[PDB]
């Protein structure tokens, strides 16, 4: 959800 | 917040990698920072598999009530310290518990 941040990646 | 063992307040990102690394990338190993992109959030660094993920988290204001939040709102805390220890027991969006504090 963030570009650069792994939060909910992928 | 500033008390708690596992905050480290204003490094980089490189730096949280490399204070991990020191303490050998043992799972579920994890330090809390401020953002360096984003100066009025902070970021949950924490190792997983001996990598190092980065979780953005940020404030936002409901009816005037300052919550924090990794998901967009889905999953909402007061302030780090209950977030931390939510994640101690519980899973939530990250890929492990929070086991160690990096001092």
């Amino acid at each position: 959800s963030f570009e650069g941040y792994d939060n909910s990646f992928p | 917040h500033r008390t708690q063992l596992w905050f480290h307040g204003r490094i980089s990102r490189e730096e949280s990698q490399r204070l991990i690394g020191q303490q050998g990338l043992v799972d579920g190993l994890f330090l809390v920072r401020e953002s360096q992109r984003n100066p009025q959030g902070f970021v949950l660094s924490l190792c997983h598999l001996q990598k190092v993920k980065h979780y953005l988290i940020l404030p936002s204001e409901e009816e005037g009530r300052l919550y924090f939040s990794m998901d967009d709102g889905q999953t909402r805390f007061t302030d780090l310290l209950q977030l931390v220890e939510f994640h101690q027991l519980n899973r939530g969006i990250l890929p492990c518990l929070l086991r160690h504090c990096c001092t």
